[PDB]
């Protein structure tokens, strides 16, 4: 053991894909009024999977789109946004705890 | 139920500062510093070898006795626990049998009946004792070793200043001090038989 | 006596610590017959209260320990 | 510098120990002597007899040499002092 | 690239290459001493590790600066860094050994002034350059990852305190038999009348001569200094592996 | 009402602030350490045993004869208090009491004597006096106990100093030390004699 | 004109700073401390007594001697203080009153005569001399009378000293060194005599 | 143009960091500090008279006997300061003033000639050197001041001690150490003498 | 250029280092070392104080590197403050009448013995790179400053020799010299007026 | 004089000590004649005469434990 | 290969972080006085995208520049 | 280099060039409807270079016999597009300081 | 090249910084106090800009002492 991996665990490999999460919400939310464009979905536990050891998922729309064809449902959209970034940021409170706890032990203070 | 990581490194670094009792309370260091004194002692020498020289031997002298011992603890600890082989509890426990071990090597059966008595509990094998009271057996019994050879190497060097003293005697010469005369005597027939090399002999074979 | 003196400020700590723990306790359970001022106050009183008696502890264990380092 | 000049600075100094503890020792061995063969020529057995008489001696003796010991060792400073540009150069 | 591959590289290729040097310095006879102030020696060594970097092979990748591996690869780092600085203690009180058998035979500190000119010996002939030409040499043939002092090691460092009484005795064995023949050869000539004894008036003939032998010591002392240094260093070159 | 969590935790944290205090004053920690430095010094040897082992030897020696009351403080003043047993102001009493009754069981009465007018309370009961005047009392009984101890394992290494002066002086070599050939017997008498093992049962007896 | 809630807790965090200084200035801590050191030279041995317990003698004793001015700071200051019938100025002057009495009668005329002609004061009477310039008087006269009692307790010890030497040198041997052989009786004499309860008691006493 | 209070507030609070500074280089502090360090080694205690009490009794001292110039500094700079007479770098100039006159008064000319030559100035009379220059001079001066004074009380205890040896060697006992036979007497030559006070006074006087 | 933002946090960050710059490049080193050596000289242990003994090394490394100073006041600050020359060559400006001073002041030996270390090739000893001549100027320093400081020691050691031969001739082997000798090399240190003889020469001592 | 100065510095706290809780106290009654600015004017010059107070106070402290450390 | 490789690839990373936030940081400042002269061409999103990424990556520069001297500072009070 | 002119850049100007050009649309509002007055007009690299004027605005209108030329439809636009410039000018120049002071404190 | 000199040198240098905060920290106060009074010839951005100018220096010299106080502490409070 004493090793980096088995101290920080999963919270290192969870950070980057809340922060790839967002990059694919936030290009909804931009790419909204372009018409012909499908709302991207990101899996998160094959995305997990894949950042610990190291495809295209697309959203079903709740409504026919008005002929534009772009299935972004803006209202869900910031939804999961918000919801990314609170656990995003319990993500890094969870990592950053791992830190302080490692110099803790490291130095007795 | 194996320590976390966190909590594996305060024991860790727990040891390490404890680490200059486990070599004087532990190791050999203890025999050879003792008998290195009366060697220091015996000659007409106070202070002349210095404590810094003396110490800094019997490091280098324990490090070569408990070389055994030592690589006995890394290959049975050490190794497996860096290959994630067992779990930090027991490789906690298969690096102290072996200093437990090396330390009923050094102890004598009626050093360990009372102090097993003295703790007050309940043993029938000397193998399985808590390593709280081997500790002060071991050490006890290091004390009396060192004062044995000790006392064997005191001897020549007595054996030398009364002969230089009944003879100064026999010659009439009542008055010179026989210590000047029979300094340089001592040193060399210290050096002229290599003394310390027979002494490194029987102090690093004295464990086995 | 200066030992009873110690013994009193100490059972003021805890006085302050029970009564504000208890008002803690009946704010958080719900009931109707405590205010938020009462709580905040009595939490307050205690939190000063408590620090005072770790200054006062700290200072004392220093001068004990600047005490015996001394060489006689 | 090099090292046989120190030996040569060491040398130096252990010279003058030896000046400093001759001029105080040789006043207290002569009276030793003296009383010695006193004492052997009139058969007088007093071994601790032969102290007061060398340390009156040596007493004198520092006082004699009061000034001469002194200037001595202020000079051996001076000349270590002007000596330490052999060091830096 | 990640950065926490660049970043902990240096790190592990500067500290341990630092910590031998560092722990020689600590045990080092003049840089080790009382006089100077930790900071300048840590300074020093921050200094030193820093200049001769280029001449240091890159430390072995395998081993992480958090493992119990890497744990171990600074303790081992100490133990080749005291080696060194155990040897140089040893010449130099020797020779402290050299000056108090002489001040004991001489009917009395003298250990000092061979002391100090013995550290003036260590810095005139650069041994101090030596030994950090010694300590670089060590990372090219003494790599840090695989390599360590061995049992052997331990047991010819152990066997210096034969060599301290050896070397002492030979640079002191014509001046002890001097001392001893001009102690005895006042002793029987005065002899003769039991009433004149030596006891103080012994001490202040016994000592006025071991003074001056101790004048005839320093005489021919620089000799047995180089004859010393060449079997320190041969020992110290056994240790790297060189 | 027992102390509220947050102070019991302040002042368990400032007894293990004090706990040097505690075993150099209310322990036999004392009386062991002063022995054996009358031992050490009655022989030839200066500080050969050296200053950390002698110590290292003492705690063992001071954790296994007073283990008795440390059980005694488990089991009615620990156990009770983890078991929700005990208001905590009662389990410091309960922790207290044995302590107070091992340290009057090796004290003397004219120690309680003079502190207690020195303290001047109208006390008559040599069981419910303070620990404030308990405390002194206690060491300076250890210390004069330890003189008696030290006194009596210094008589014979005084009879061997003065027999090796005597012989020496009969044969008329005066300028002969005695303290050199005097010590390879003590260091003789001392090991057939088993002294580490009968001095450490001894000191361990001695508390009682 | 009363000091605020808030400076009346800075000035008290502020005394707990300084209460180190005061324990060894202006209390009997010193001359405690003094008398011990003087009497464990006396004898032969440097540091059996230890410094911690004999710091920690000196703090049990000057607890005791000081628990008169201690009540009477106490019953000045404090209950008027607490029950609000003096004000913070008061309390602080009925509380330096005690103290400052105590410091005056253990002082000598000439240490506070030194002082006054040095402070360039007008002083009158010395019972009321100012702080400052009481201080370092106090502590003056302190390490003085403390080595007038330090003499007479090196006396005896010397006596046996001188005794032991002359026995030894009037039967020829003029090797042994006395100090091994006198340190049995000089433990022996501050054992019968009951030394570590005479010489507490007196110390004590001195301040009456 | 007078500083912005903010700026004035940040200089003077700069002063209390240098404060150490200023106590241990341009005081009296240096002085009395070295010759009270002679004096205990002069005597045979080693650490009696402790760290903490020569250092309060120094400043207690080094107070009084620089209450001139902080009058002065009062009564040119921070009453004029205070009452808005001056600016705040006339205040500060006028606060200095006393204090390089008491450093001047205190000095050696051949310090004040070997450090106006290493800095390169021209100077002509004493009272033109820059304090930057000064300090250095000064502290140098102090310290030979200093030994000069723990020189001469030295004396006497040497006397002492060479007496009280050489007696013991005309009885003939070598072995017993004149150190411990000549406490008792260096310790009671300074109290009938009463060192503590004519010492303190010479201090004192000397600086004036 | 690199933008005001950072070259404020440049500056201001190495602010913190100048207490380094002073212990391995200028003259407070040497100064030190000697100090230090001449304490243990005389038998007073700490009398001297650590502090004091800083102080005045401060004020010698001042007046003694303040040609030092000159050329980079007037080489490097200067041109700076009048937007004359940018950050890193006022930065360079500074380094070269720091490094000239350094080079001057160390050992042909010792700089052999680090460009060899360094593994660097070299030809003439003016053009060394400063990151092994800072090694190198301490290293010399403190060879200088070791030889100075037991030089001075010697005059103290003669004394301790003399009075300890001078009690053991007349028997009295256990008064300890060193309490007698005590009194004495405080008066040869007086009497020479070491505290202005030892920092004359050391002011003198570097070029 | 010194004596003095320390004093008349204690005596300015003080004053601008009381002279705040002295406006809170009326404002908090519900004193008409009472304006907030005064009070809060009133308790941040308090603010600031404490706050130097308690620098100057640790800056001495801290002096002094520099002296009294000193291995002399 | 040597230790020197390692140092000069640390210095080369610290350096090519540094231009790059001073490139940052002198973008951004071009585009806020090209908006604030009055210059059409320039949007006020795009300026606070670009003072919003030097801000972010100075910031990050202090971080970094804190914890190495952090590091020196607890590497200098260390027993040698 | 390191000084104030460099730090601020010319964002310490146009905060002043924005609240000069807003008084004087003040002006011309108020100055709608009294006859004779000429509608008068900031141009702004005129205090661009007095940083590192007051001109006439020519009606696209007649007049009405009043001879005043304010178009309160310019006036009004004008207005709005100063002010939400002046804004961000703030914006600008605010931030200078907030970089500056983290950069010294470092915090 | 002396040091009574650089001294001087160095002593202008410091005392040139201190007046340039000086007289930073006058100007914001002067220009504070016109405008509070009611000169309607101030206005509240040049009054904004001035004690924002002031802050930042006043700042820097806290930090500048902060870093020669430590510095000085450094250095004298070392283990020689």
């Amino acid at each position: 053991a004493i090793s980096f991996d088995n101290a920080l665990g999963i919270h290192q490999h969870t950070v980057g894909v809340r922060e790839r999460n967002a990059e694919v919400i936030s290009t909804n939310i931009a790419q909204a009024n372009t018409p012909g464009y499908k709302a991207r979905g990101l899996d998160f536990a094959k995305e997990l999977q894949a950042a610990t050891s190291g495809d295209k998922l697309y959203r079903l729309p709740t409504q026919p789109d008005t002929g534009d064809g772009n299935t972004v449902d803006l209202d869900l959209e910031r939804n999961l946004f918000m919801q990314n970034q609170i656990r995003h940021q319990a993500s890094l409170d969870f990592l950053g705890s791992k830190f302080k706890n490692l110099t803790k032990a490291i130095k007795g203070e | 139920e194996d320590y976390s990581v966190t909590l594996q490194i305060l024991a860790l670094m727990t040891m390490l500062g404890f680490l200059p009792a486990m070599v004087i309370l532990m190791t050999s260091f203890t025999r050879i510093v003792v008998v290195m004194s009366i060697l220091r002692q015996a000659m007409g020498l106070q202070q002349t070898p210095s404590n810094q020289v003396i110490i800094g031997i019997a490091l280098f002298l324990t490090f070569f006795v408990m070389s055994p011992v030592l690589n006995e603890i890394n290959d049975k600890a050490v190794q497996p626990y860096l290959n994630e082989q067992v779990t930090a509890r027991e490789a906690f426990d298969a690096a102290q049998a072996p200093m437990k071990a090396f330390m009923l090597k050094q102890t004598r059966i009626k050093d360990l009946e009372t102090f097993v008595t003295m703790s007050g509990e309940q043993v029938d094998n000397p193998e399985d004792v808590s390593m709280a009271v081997l500790i002060p057996a071991f050490i006890t019994s290091e004390l009396k070793t060192a004062f044995q050879i000790g006392f064997m190497l005191f001897l020549p060097f007595l054996i030398i200043d009364l002969v230089v003293a009944s003879v100064l005697m026999a010659m009439g010469m009542m008055m010179l001090s026989p210590m000047i005369v029979s300094l340089p005597f001592k040193l060399m027939l210290f050096v002229l038989v290599d003394g310390w090399n027979l002494i490194l002999s029987t102090l690093a074979g004295s464990f086995a | 006596d200066f030992n009873d003196l110690l013994t009193k400020a100490i059972n003021n700590v805890n006085t302050l610590q029970k009564a504000s723990g208890d008002l803690q306790t009946r704010f958080d359970r719900g009931d109707a017959d405590v205010s938020l001022s009462d709580v905040m106050i009595a939490r307050n009183k205690s939190s000063v209260a408590f620090d005072a008696t770790v200054q006062i502890r700290n200072k004392l264990v220093e001068a004990y320990k600047d005490l015996m380092n001394m060489p006689v | 510098m090099t090292p046989e000049m120190f030996v040569e600075l060491f040398r130096e100094a252990l010279w003058m120990v030896l000046i400093m503890v001759c001029a105080i020792i040789i006043p207290s061995l002569l009276i030793g002597l003296i009383v010695a063969i006193f004492q052997a020529a009139t058969s007088i057995n007093e071994q601790t007899l032969s102290f007061l008489p060398r340390l009156i001696v040596t007493l004198l003796a520092l006082m004699l040499f009061g000034h001469w010991m002194t200037q001595m060792l202020m000079e051996y400073f001076y000349g270590l002092i002007e000596r330490l540009p052999q060091v830096l150069y | 690239e990640y950065p926490t591959s660049v970043v902990l590289d240096w790190i592990a290729n500067y500290f341990w290459p630092y910590v031998r040097i560092s722990s020689m310095l600590m045990v080092m006879t003049v840089t080790g001493a009382r006089f100077v102030s930790p900071r300048i020696r840590l300074y020093l060594g921050l200094a030193i590790t820093f200049a001769v970097m280029p001449a240091i092979p890159a430390v072995p990748q395998d081993i992480e600066l958090l493992s119990f591996r890497g744990f171990m690869t600074i303790a081992e780092q100490m133990i080749i860094g005291i080696a060194m600085g155990m040897v140089t203690q040893f010449m130099i009180q020797t020779f402290v050994l050299l000056g108090q058998i002489l001040g004991m035979q001489s009917s009395l500190l003298l250990g000092q002034l061979f002391m100090f000119l013995t550290t003036m010996f260590f810095l005139a002939t650069d041994g101090h350059l030596k030994m950090l030409q010694l300590v670089v040499f060590s990372f090219k043939t003494l790599p840090i990852g695989s390599g360590s002092l061995n049992a052997v090691d331990f047991r010819e460092m152990a066997g210096w305190l034969g060599i301290m009484f050896q070397t002492a005795l030979s640079m002191s064995l014509s001046g002890i038999i001097a001392l001893l023949t001009i102690n005895l050869s006042f002793g029987v000539m005065t002899r003769a009348a039991p009433q004149l004894n030596i006891f103080s008036l012994g001490f202040a003939f016994a000592l006025m001569v071991g003074l001056l032998l101790c004048w005839y010591i320093l005489a021919g002392l620089y000799s047995h200094y180089e004859m010393f240094w060449t079997v320190g260093e041969a020992q110290i070159c056994r240790l790297i592996r060189l």
